[PDB]
RNA sequence: UAAUCGAUAAACCCCGAUAGACCUUACCAACCCUUGCCAAUUCAGCCUAUAUACCGCCAUCUUCAGCAAACCCUAAAAAGGAACAAUAGUAAGCACAAUCAUAGCACAUAAAAACGUUAGGUCAAGGUGUAGCUUAUGGGUUGGAAAGAAAUGGGCUACA
């Protein structure tokens, strides 16, 4: 059950016991991309708006 | 999440096959015999056809656990030929070594 | 604040007993091991790495808790649990005539959280037909009843039961099979006369 | 260790003919069910209660499908 | 690293005492053949390379020969050939040349006095003496060595040995000599055995191409072979296989003088024939003199056949046959 | 060129460990396996479960002890109890080290339904075998 | 999904493409901006998103003589802590984005005449603290190799001098610019000339020298004519200790000659 | 048990091995905090551990659920919640909102839950158990008497006992386990009536056809300790009566007697024999910790020997601990630390130095680290027998063991050197130890002036004046000046070494601060000047002194 | 010198049930390396000789399982990587064993079993005859 | 044809695939769902493009031996560094070799083969920088993914 492992690891990372370098790198890259100006479009406005 | 949507579908197929294992076995017991009259065998075929598609054990695919690779996997370790090599070359698998003879 | 404590080597006594420091299996901590051992492939101008920080010494299973002195000390305490084997069965010739029945039972151990092994249910029964009260007709009927399970060169009947889930159930079923095979070999029915 | 199979013995597994009383003795139902009983007896992966479920399911199915067994030309109960 | 080795020596002594105490043997009688045995038991590392296994020896074997100090506190070098790069090899060469000159002048004086008391002490063929190898010389001299200088040293040693040897020169030149092992290839002859009032009974073993054959030979019976309970004629329909059986007996002219019983397993017809031929040849050594057993071994009867099928390689067909290589 | 489990040689200044300095073809010749269990024998079973547990342990411990781990872990499986041996740099105080080991000894036990032992060896720095 | 993750070392090695095959022969140099950021710089192992204060990681183990139970920060405290963490990110980015201007010995984009610092001390322990050195010429030298092809190696001319009349020059060639600088500095001190300076400000007499293909005409000047010479001869004379000189270079203007 | 090995609970790595008792306690506390934090996550997220892989299905590692199964049914919603404080209080209100009838068994658990955990809320709950339902007194007193005792309200127990005896219901053995305490704890100028009430209750206990267990005889001795120190006759009579019925007295039973004997032994030492001859009979059998109040038994039975300075009895009381269970008799680490320190306090000066050192290496680094008190006794053990070879060995361990107490034990650790003689073979031990103590205080911590007088004589017989002279300059610049005895002693060493250049610098700084023996120093320097032929400088310093 | 006293507190009872008898006890220990098996065999024989069991030791032939995988990732079948798994067996034979002696031997054997090896135990239980075959006539 | 993709000179062509009736399958046509696997996240998810941004894995030179840090020298130095009766060369290290495995040696095989060349293959084992989708380039169900005018590579069967 990959869901159990993923949820447990994420919960531990948020609580402050596990440090996930891959997720931290993903968050850093997402932060830099959003600061640059190309972020995640909101649902319901990508095509129409 | 899981590795892939294909793996997420395959685990559901395995769960459905586990749920419908006994019923399919009982129905096939009525089809794989010659003692019973052929009249009820057609009704049994209709009943087994009325079963959900993902209930038969023929839809399961032995993918890799780590990378969900549909082919190139070993049944003993449930791992693809590449993940197996990656783990074995680091010495993380006991008794596994390069063959030299 | 950083602190560096010297290991037990400077404090280990020369005549101090070894099993006291290694009573059970241990990960071979170099601080409690006074023996300077170098393990690893040496360099051309170098020497094999010392015990400190050596992963090679940690990889292998250590037998420091199974030194001969510790083995003797442990077995001295274990002598109280065992019973004395009767001398009346020193040779197998008397064992055959006293206990003709042989029960082969398989046991397996493997590292892991699970214990069930499908080969544990197998129980084998071996009975020498030369130690039974079979008559000529009973023996001739039993040989054909069992078929290939009984050999002629050694004259030992073998029962291979694996139907029962439990090992005790398999043993009881083997005993029942032996009982019925012995009993029904004496019954002569109407179809035997033809 | 830790598994007792509900305290059953070899006679709760090998012998299952006592559950075939509610079936025709001379019809093809006996011929069909003796094979499934033999299979269950040699099956070590199922429990005695689990085999009861299979045989009861067969009893229920045969007793539910009454028109087909009558139309087959062979009398069955 | 002078103090480091000294500390390691004390640590090794303490560890040896502790190992003896924990193993239960007397530390006074504890030696290396017990140290390695106890190490192999306490740390059973299963590795194919012997040098990778745990080892606890004296530091002088583990650490290499460390170069001694060359100069004092004032900086003046000790040896007078320090600035020559190789103060050990060049000092040895200088001493050898000085001894050669001393031998030459002493021999000239002896010839002037018309006296001959020296003998030829250079022929060491029966002893089996050889010259030092480059590694052996690098063991004696801590500094590294080359090939040309080693050749020069050997050619000077032979020049020195070619002259009338002195009293102190022979012992100096002998320390550069090494003994060679016995090069005798003579095999061991099994003694004749007498089992169950049976005279002239011998046994031999042979292997060829995954075929193991054990042959017992009786020297008092007639000439016949019993293989696997059946006669050789029935067991080997092919004449070449029976010629394999005839090959050893015909070489010794013992066709009708020995009775042989063989048990051979594995391999095919030819492999079994070769295995039984080898076993019979090895077994017949006891019934023959030492002159003809050497003739058999020179004819190829007492030697094994290492020709074994090679393992198939990946990407190939028969370990040699490559796939059809298309140029374009 | 073979590149599996092989650290490329730099100009001659990078520090490497004994395990890293040996190519994978030297396994069982010059270096041993990082994990030992009975699942990889001939007539045994349950090998995939052991492998997935081992890889989960690797990934969990890497995040549990970030930046202070010296080399790969040693996972010994011996009669239903699992021993985990690690080499850790002495960067964290023992007060935090004991907290982490006490946390792990119970978390892994309750997650894998088996007793676990955790052993740590503190090193001043990563041990260098080849050129540094 | 958890088993699909890798380590930060491999993630950065793949993202930066430092060992890429296109940057080997010279196809790169288009975007020369390589920066690797350590994500474990200011992350406390006890801190988390939910704000739990563990007794062994975040808060001290014993407070007021008793044991501390598992506690959680308030929303305002968590906002304050995350605001401080965010402020640290921009504080580090401020230092990272700032680049100190390089030395302009002769021009803003050259290494001629720039200061390189005192040379490294010798093996015996002699330290050259009064010695100052300057770079006269930096040139990228290429060589044709059988396998790689062009082999770029930097050759640097470096001149040392103490200002008391002792000075020298050397050439250091190496694959890396810093290695060439170090080799030139460590080799210049071995070749030192002594220059006789009249009154320690000028030369004794005018000299007209004809080198391989370079003609140098230097004339003695009084105290008021300070170093009206070539842009490299002025640096060399400043290192030597000459304060007044007029020099004209005719013919080839090769730096080494 | 191993001698040079740390306890198994701590990690064997030296960087994780605790150094002091506080560090040992802190490491275990931190590890237990991590274990509790992990269990908190396990309980808060059960779904991440519901999958079971072990075949035997061990229940100890399964997550625990804090939520009650049934919420709508009032009857079924109370049993789940009582076993798991504040939430249990609302269960009674929720059940009573629907006017649900509560039986005599459901309310007993609710009352016990309040009694175990938890002033006016207690009365508000007590009125609800009595006025609402006619509950059985057996379920009444077990809560009321055990709850009102901790609330300093013992008057209700006596009132409830009258109703209990009137209801024709016998009182269990547990009722008198608290009634005697409730009666005894209140003392208003009288003790005989309070003690007679206990006697009347004990007499009624046998009439009620209920055998009093060991707890009644343990609690009467608990009550007889705080009030009267001369009430040993009833305690001994009850101890004798305990042996008559046939039940062995527990460890706490002897502990209570020993506490009062320790109280009464200060004025008269004749009671110590009764302390000594009672443990001999109890040491001959193997005991088991069947009473939770047995932790103080050894704490009180060894403190008497420690105070009375007995070692043959300390050996026996330690053998009693080591006979049955070496660890299941001490609960907290504070008691173990206070035990071992005063246990080793007697093994130093009484027995020989060899056995003292033999016991030193298996108790100090192995079991637990001493306090500042044992360090003084260890120093007192050395100077009496003139043991100087082991001084550095004790000192190097003291750096890690009593580092916190170093500032208060350093003035005493160095004083022993002034009483013994310094052999010529003991120069390095006096040099390295003196260097290691001077290298730390001047780099950062009051520095006593007595250590300078010791280091002056340490180098006096060693012939090392160069290193001895430089240390005096470090102290004379610290704005503190020692007595002139050290100056006079070092003048002899300077005269022996023929260094007139030292005393001239010494006196010119010593006489400037008005030392009481400056006249003696000025007389002593003239003696060395004549033999050193320094008459030219003899008057040179006289002129400076005059000016 | 601080040796605790009365440290031996066993609980051994002799039940009236007859003890189980065993004819032959075969212990087949399988592992990856040979040094571990040799050390384990030495330990086992040293333990057995003290108890007086007359253990017999022989080495069954090893088994090597080899397989082949692709060397590259996407497309390279001409080049392969072959992996090998060695399994070495050690056989310990015990004869004339009792139910309690076998139990106490297996206690000291299995508790100290190395992590890298497994063990198969085969017992030859001894019985005289079942009750229904002593002297029955149908 | 509505019906994948990549490889496609040595180094592709029974190659990814040690493997396709549904699933596999990323292809197409018909139909449904859009904070849509996870505790949460103006978030998930993309087999979308870029192998000319990569890591991980390999191919070829390749059973060729060279690569290379620190130095030193040249009547300047782009670069080179050798004469054994020796003329400026010392050189850690990686390669080669040795060792290891095919349960005894020797041989053979196996294994190994550095630095780099081919911007060689692989975004489709897996993650990924950059650029693009969010009631769709995302997620599910059913049914179809032919056929050979023709050419060619590799194998089996034979032509006795
Ligand atoms: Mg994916
Ligand atoms: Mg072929
Ligand atoms: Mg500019
Ligand atoms: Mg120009
Ligand atoms: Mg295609
Ligand atoms: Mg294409
Ligand atoms: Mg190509
Ligand atoms: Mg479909
Ligand atoms: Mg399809
Ligand atoms: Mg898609
Ligand atoms: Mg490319
Ligand atoms: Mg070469
Ligand atoms: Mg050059
Ligand atoms: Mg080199
Ligand atoms: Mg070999
Ligand atoms: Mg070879
Ligand atoms: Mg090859
Ligand atoms: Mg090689
Ligand atoms: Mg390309
Ligand atoms: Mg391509
Ligand atoms: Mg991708
Ligand atoms: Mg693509
Ligand atoms: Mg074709
Ligand atoms: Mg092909």
């Amino acid at each position: 059950n990959h869901n159990t492992y993923f949820a447990l690891m994420g919960t531990l990372r948020f609580l402050g016991l596990y440090r996930d370098e891959h997720q931290d790198f993903r968050d850093e890259q997402l932060r830099l991309k959003k600061l640059r100006g190309k972020g995640k479009p909101r649902k319901g406005e990508g095509k129409r708006a | 999440y899981y590795v892939d949507w294909k793996m997420l579908r395959d685990v559901k197929r395995r769960k459905m096959a586990y749920e419908y294992a006994d019923e399919r076995l009982r129905i096939n017991s009525l089809r794989k015999n010659t003692i019973l009259p052929k009249d009820l065998q057609e009704v049994a075929d209709e009943e087994i056809a009325s079963l959900p598609r993902d209930s038969c054990p023929v839809r399961i695919r032995n993918r890799c656990v780590m990378t969900s690779r549909p082919r190139g996997v070993k049944r003993r370790w449930r791992l693809s030929r590449i993940v197996f090599r990656h783990l074995a070359d680091h010495g993380q698998l006991s008794g596994v070594q390069r063959a030299m003879w | 604040r950083r602190k560096a404590l010297p290991p037990r080597t400077e404090k280990m006594a020369v005549d101090q007993d070894w099993p006291s420091v290694y009573p059970v299996a241990a990960p071979f901590k170099p601080s409690a091991v006074p023996l300077p051992v170098r393990m690893g492939y040496p360099v051309k101008r170098g020497v094999p790495m010392a015990k400190e920080g050596n992963l090679e010494l940690l990889k292998i299973p250590n037998f420091l808790h199974l030194t001969p002195v510790a083995i003797k000390r442990h077995c001295e305490a274990l002598k109280d649990f065992c019973t004395e084997w009767p001398a009346a069965l020193d040779s197998d010739e008397k064992c055959e005539k006293h206990f003709p029945i042989e029960i082969d039972t398989a046991d397996y151990v493997s590292a892991g959280p699970s214990i069930r092994n499908p080969k544990a249910r197998v129980v084998t029964l071996r009975v020498k037909l030369s130690s039974l009260n079979l008559d000529d007709h009973a023996k001739k009927k039993l040989i054909k009843l069992v078929g290939d399970r009984y050999c002629k060169s050694t004259d030992v009947l073998t029962i291979k039961t694996d139907r029962c889930p439990l090992k005790r159930q398999n043993y009881d079923y083997a005993v029942y099979l032996l009982t019925v095979l012995y009993h029904e070999s004496w019954k002569t029915e109407e179809w035997e006369k033809k | 260790a830790g598994f007792d199979d509900d305290g059953s013995e070899f006679h709760e597994h090998i012998f299952l003919d006592k559950y075939l009383q509610d079936f025709p003795k001379q019809g093809p139902i006996r011929h069909f069910m003796e094979l499934v009983t033999c299979g269950l007896s040699k099956n070590p992966y199922l429990s005695v209660k689990q085999k009861v479920e299979h045989i009861e399911w067969f009893r229920n199915y045969f007793n539910e499908k009454r028109v087909i067994l009558k139309e087959s030309g062979i009398q069955l109960n | 690293t002078v103090d480091f080795i000294k500390k390691q020596i004390e640590e090794f002594n303490i560890g040896k005492r502790h190992l003896a105490n924990m193993m239960g043997e007397d530390p006074e009688t504890f030696t290396q053949e017990d140290i390695d045995r106890a190490i192999a038991y306490l740390f059973p590392s299963g590795l194919f390379e012997k040098r990778a296994r745990p080892i606890m020896k004296h530091p002088e074997e583990i650490f290499p020969k460390q170069r001694a100090i060359q100069w004092g506190e004032d900086g003046r070098p000790f040896h007078f050939l320090f600035y020559t790069g190789k103060q050990s090899y060049y000092s040895l060469m200088h001493d050898t040349y000085g001894k050669l000159l001393d031998v030459e002048k002493h021999h000239n004086q002896l010839r002037a006095k018309d006296l001959l008391a020296e003998k030829t002490k250079i022929l060491k063929d029966p002893i089996g003496s050889r010259w030092l190898i480059k590694e052996e010389l690098e063991e004696m001299l801590v500094e590294k060595l080359s090939d040309q200088d080693y050749a020069q040293f050997i050619r000077l040693l032979e020049r020195l040995s070619a002259l009338p040897c002195g009293a102190t020169e022979e012992d100096f030149v002998n320390r550069f000599r090494r003994s060679i092992p016995i090069q005798s290839k003579k095999q061991l002859i099994e003694p004749l055995q007498y089992d169950e009032q049976g005279m002239a009974f011998s046994r031999g073993e042979g292997k060829r191409k995954t075929a193991k054959a054990e042959v017992v030979v009786y020297g008092q019976g007639s000439g016949r072979i019993d293989v696997n309970g059946v006669d050789y004629l029935l067991y080997f329909p092919v004449t070449q296989d029976r010629e394999q059986l005839m090959f050893p007996l015909h070489f010794l002219d013992r066709l009708g003088k020995h009775d042989m019983t063989c048990a051979v397993s594995g391999g095919g017809r030819s492999a079994q024939a070769g295995a039984v031929r080898l076993a019979m040849a090895r077994a017949l050594c006891s019934f023959v003199t030492e002159d003809e057993v050497e003739w058999m071994r020179q004819a190829g009867l007492l030697t094994a056949d290492p020709r074994v099928r090679e393992r198939k390689k990946p990407g190939q067909e028969g370990a040699r046959r490559k796939f059809t290589w298309k140029k374009r | 060129k073979n590149r599996a489990a092989r650290v490329r040689v730099s100009k001659g200044d990078k520090p490497v460990t004994y395990e890293e300095a040996h190519a994978p073809h030297y396994i069982a010749h010059r270096k041993g396996w990082l994990s030992l269990h009975t699942g990889n024998l001939d007539g045994e079973d349950h090998a995939a479960e052991r492998t997935v547990e081992d890889v989960f342990l690797r990934k969990f411990m890497l995040g549990t002890f970030p930046g202070c781990l010296a080399d790969q872990l040693v996972l010994k499986r011996r009669a239903n109890q699992l021993e985990i041996c690690a080499l850790v740099l002495r960067q964290l105080p023992p007060h935090k080290f004991y907290f982490l080991v006490g946390y792990s000894e119970t978390l892994l036990s309750h997650f894998y339904k088996c007793p676990v032992h955790l052993h740590l060896q503190t090193v001043p720095s990563k041990v260098v075998y080849k050129y540094i | 999904s958890f088993f699909t993750k890798l380590t930060a070392d491999e993630l950065w090695k793949g993202a930066l493409a430092e060992s890429g095959a296109g940057a080997r022969k010279g196809r790169g140099k288009r975007t020369k901006k390589k920066r690797r950021k350590d994500l474990n710089r200011g992350q406390i192992i006890g801190e988390g998103r939910h704000g739990f204060l563990w007794p062994g990681l975040n808060i001290p183990l014993m407070r007021n003589g008793a044991v501390q139970t598992i506690a959680q920060r308030s929303k305002e405290d968590q906002e304050k802590v995350e605001a401080d963490m965010v402020q640290q990110r921009e504080e580090w980015d401020r230092r990272r984005k700032m680049k100190v201007k390089r030395e302009r010995g002769w021009s803003g984009n050259t290494w001629g005449g720039v200061s390189l610092g005192p040379p490294d001390p010798g093996p015996n322990g002699e330290t050259y603290d009064d010695f100052d050195t300057r770079i006269l010429e930096v040139r990228n030298v290429f060589n044709m190799t059988a396998k790689e092809g062009r082999k770029r190696s930097v050759r640097v001319l470096v001149a040392v001098g103490n200002g008391k009349g002792a000075a020298g020059f050397a050439i250091g060639k190496a694959t890396e610019r810093a290695d060439a600088f170090r080799k030139a500095k460590n080799r210049a001190v071995h070749y030192l000339h002594y220059i006789e300076r009249y009154e320690d400000h000028t030369i004794y007499h005018d000299i007209s020298l004809k080198f391989k293909r370079t003609h140098i005409k230097m004339k003695k000047q009084p105290r008021g004519y300070g170093l009206h010479c070539h842009r490299a001869i002025m640096t060399i004379c400043r290192l030597i200790g000459i304060k007044d000189l007029y020099a004209k270079v005719s013919g080839s203007v090769n730096m080494l000659n | 048990r191993d001698s040079t090995a740390a306890p198994y609970v701590f990690q064997d790595d030296p960087y994780l091995i605790p150094t002091s008792s506080v560090e040992s306690h802190s490491f275990l506390l931190a590890k237990k905090s991590g274990e509790n934090a992990a269990k908190f996550i396990i309980n808060s997220y059960p779904k991440y551990f519901q999958k079971d892989i072990a075949e035997p299905h061990i229940p100890c590692l399964m997550p625990e659920y804090f939520e009650p199964q049934i919420e709508d049914v009032s009857e079924a919603a109370l049993q789940e919640r009582i076993k798991l404080x504040x939430x249990x209080x609302x269960x009674x209100x929720x059940x009573x909102x629907x006017x649900x009838x509560x039986x005599x068994x459901x309310x007993x658990x609710x009352x016990x839950x309040x009694x175990x955990x938890x002033t006016w809320r207690t009365k508000n709950n007590a009125e609800r158990i009595f006025a609402l339902m006619p509950e059985k007194n057996a379920h009444s007193y077990c809560t009321m008497i055990r709850g009102m005792v901790k609330h300093q309200a013992p008057t209700q127990a006596l009132n409830l006992y009258t109703v209990l005896l009137n209801n024709r219901l016998r009182a269990d053995v547990y009722t008198f386990n608290s009634l005697i305490e409730a009666t005894a704890l209140v003392v208003n100028e009288k003790f005989e009536e309070k003690w007679n009430n206990i006697l009347d209750l004990l007499k009624q206990m046998v009439t009620q056809n209920v055998k009093p267990n060991l707890q009644t005889f343990n609690t009467i001795l608990k009550c007889l300790r705080r009030f009267y120190a001369f009430g040993k006759l009833p305690a001994l009579q009850t101890l004798r009566e305990m042996k008559a019925i046939g039940i062995e007295p527990s460890l706490a039973t002897y502990h209570y007697v020993i506490q009062l004997f320790y109280q009464h032994e200060s004025p008269s030492k004749g009671s110590s024999l009764i302390i000594y001859d009672i443990m001999n009979e109890v040491m001959g059998k193997r005991f088991s910790p069947r009473d939770p109040d047995d932790d103080m038994f050894f704490q009180s039975a060894m403190r008497v020997c420690s105070s009375l300075r007995d070692l043959e009895l300390a050996y026996q009381v330690h053998g009693l601990l080591n006979t049955g269970d070496n660890w299941k008799l001490i609960g907290s680490d504070h008691r173990r630390n206070f035990y071992y320190s005063k246990f080793f306090n007697l093994l130093c000066f009484m027995e020989q130095i060899d056995v003292t050192l033999k016991w030193y290496k298996d108790l100090i680094p192995s079991v637990f680290f001493p306090h500042s008190q044992t360090m003084i006794d260890l120093l007192q053990a050395l100077d009496v027998a003139n043991r100087l070879d082991m001084v550095p060995q004790i000192w190097k361990d003291s750096k890690e063991y009593g580092h916190t107490f170093r500032n208060e034990l350093k003035e005493e650790i160095l004083m022993l050197m002034a009483r013994d003689q310094h052999p010529p073979e003991l120069q390095v031990a006096f040099a390295d130890c003196a260097a290691d103590i001077k290298s730390t205080y001047e780099s950062q911590p009051e520095w006593p002036a007595s250590s300078l007088n010791y280091v002056a004589v340490l180098f006096l017989r060693a012939g090392r004046t160069q290193e001895a002279w430089k240390m005096l300059g470090l102290f004379r610049k610290h704005n503190k000046i020692p007595r002139a005895e050290l100056l006079n002693e070092f003048l002899d060493s300077a005269k022996a070494s023929s260094s007139p250049a030292q005393a001239i610098e010494l006196v010119k700084l010593a006489s400037a601060f008005s030392l009481p023996v400056c006249e003696g120093l000025t007389r002593r320097v003239m003696a060395e000047f004549t033999l050193t032929q320094e008459q030219r400088e003899a008057l040179g310093e006289l002129t400076a002194l005059t000016s | 010198v601080d040796v605790p006293k009365d440290m031996t507190k066993p609980e051994i009872t002799i039940s009236d049930e007859p003890d189980t008898l065993y004819k032959r006890l075969s212990v087949l220990v399988k592992g990856h390396d040979k040094a571990v098996l040799d050390s384990y065999e030495y330990f086992a024989v040293l333990a057995a000789k003290e108890l007086g069991i007359s253990i017999k030791v022989h080495e069954p032939p090893r088994k090597i399982e080899r397989f082949t995988l692709l060397k590259s990732v996407h497309i390279f079948k001409k080049h392969r990587v072959q992996y090998e798994m060695r399994t070495l067996y050690r056989c310990l034979e015990l004869e004339h064993l009792t139910g309690s002696t076998a139990d106490v031997y297996l206690e000291y054997i299995q508790r100290n079993l190395p992590e890298g090896v497994a063990m198969e135990v085969t017992k030859t239980k001894l019985e005289q005859l079942p009750e229904h075959i002593r002297k029955p006539i149908w």
